[PDB]
């Protein structure tokens, strides 16, 4: 089970 | 050997005319870097027509041009939303290596400008939508229609490496399908020039290398890396490392052992093991003779990277396109007016924009 949608990528952390 | 002696004089004189090529297009590049353009429109300029893509900062729409009648895609950031240290940074890194690009699968900037409240990109409208979407519909491509993409990606990332560009970013998300059935990596967001290592924590958690979850400074390899993630999604459906949370894929990344379908042939799951590889002194892309252990890698013994790059090869699929302006290969998304401050925003954290 997993993400099938579009991902957003993530500028820090 | 594996080549006879007609073979491996045609591919060592093949490899250094890349290197001619590379030398021309660095020279290309640096007179843009050292020069960049700005201010060349303003919004009026454009009708907004359908919102295209929607992320942290803004949104991707449709606008067509009043005077010329072109229409274009327009990335709008959002300077108020544009709030964090390392996101204001990589807007302007953004900005400038598009401006200063120039290759046949990437998209191509054609104004940017900047109001009291947004930031604006103008690029060329490629209409035939996402990879993901098609992907996504037909669930899987077959190895050659993977490596029909993948081998443009190859070329992408050895134009942009010798330029000292890394990508960071890559995803079917991000790569757009042209009338030609060619593809066009947009979203230079994370996009950096870096002339050893780097140390940002940035990207998109299922392509993101070991590295940088262990909050290493990396390098270039990060984009390998995340070639090996992409080839397989295309090949398989669904990515490597895939979990419902961030943290859980984390963990797969850095501490698990990639397992594939049973579908995928040998020859492509030995690439893959070579690029999703932990250990960077083993990472193809990484070695001694770089890009070329994967161009000359079994998998891809039946591309011609010549003519991937002359765009001469037959697309194995081509978008429906309806016309200029036609929207339907993307998806539909919530609109929201434009709202332009009648006070200027941020206006010191965006001067050289
Ligand atoms: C802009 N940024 C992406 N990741 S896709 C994209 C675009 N043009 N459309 C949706």
């Amino acid at each position: 089970a997993g993400r099938t949608g579009r991902r957003q990528a993530i500028h820090d952390i | 050997g594996h080549m006879g002696n007609a073979a491996a004089a045609k591919k060592g004189s093949e490899q250094e005319s890349v290197k001619e090529f590379l030398a021309k297009a660095k020279e290309e590049f640096l007179k843009k870097w050292e020069s960049p353009s700005q201010n060349t429109a303003q919004l009026d300029h454009f009708d907004r027509i359908k919102t295209l893509g929607t992320g942290s900062f803004g949104r991707v729409m449709l606008v067509k041009h009043k005077e010329t009648g072109n229409h274009y895609a327009m990335k709008i950031l959002d300077k108020q939303k544009v709030v964090k240290l390392k996101q204001i940074e990589h807007t302007l890194n953004e900005k400038r290596i598009l401006q200063a690009v120039n290759f046949p699968f990437l998209v191509k900037l054609e104004f940017s400008f900047k109001d009291n409240s947004n930031l604006y990109m103008v690029m060329e409208y490629v209409p035939g939508g996402e990879m993901f979407s098609h992907l996504r519909r037909i669930g899987r491509f077959s190895e050659p229609h993977a490596r029909f993409y993948a081998a443009q990606i190859v070329l992408t990332f050895e134009y942009l490496h010798s330029l000292d560009l890394i990508y960071r970013d890559l995803k079917p998300e991000n790569l757009l399908i042209d009338q030609q059935g060619y593809i066009q990596v947009t979203d230079f967001g994370f996009a950096k020039r870096v002339k050893g290592r780097t140390w940002t924590l940035c990207g998109t958690p299922e392509y993101l290398a070991p590295e940088i979850i262990l909050s290493k400074g990396y390098n270039k390899a990060v984009d390998w890396w995340a070639l090996g993630v992409l080839i397989y999604e295309m090949a398989a459906g669904y990515p490597p490392f895939f979990a419902d949370q961030p943290i859980q894929i984390y963990e797969k990344i850095v501490s698990g052992k990639v397992r594939f379908p049973s579908h995928f042939s040998s020859d492509l799951k030995d690439l893959l093991r070579n690029l999703l590889q932990v250990d960077l002194t083993k990472r193809f892309g990484n070695l001694k003779n770089g890009v070329n252990d994967i161009k000359n890698h079994k998998w891809f013994a039946t591309t011609d990277w010549i003519a991937i790059y002359q765009r001469k090869v037959e697309a194995p699929f081509i978008p429906k396109f309806k016309g200029p302006g036609d929207t339907s290969n993307f998806d539909d998304y919530e609109e929201e007016e434009i709202r332009v401050s009648i006070n200027e925003k941020c206006g010191k954290e965006f001067t050289e924009f």
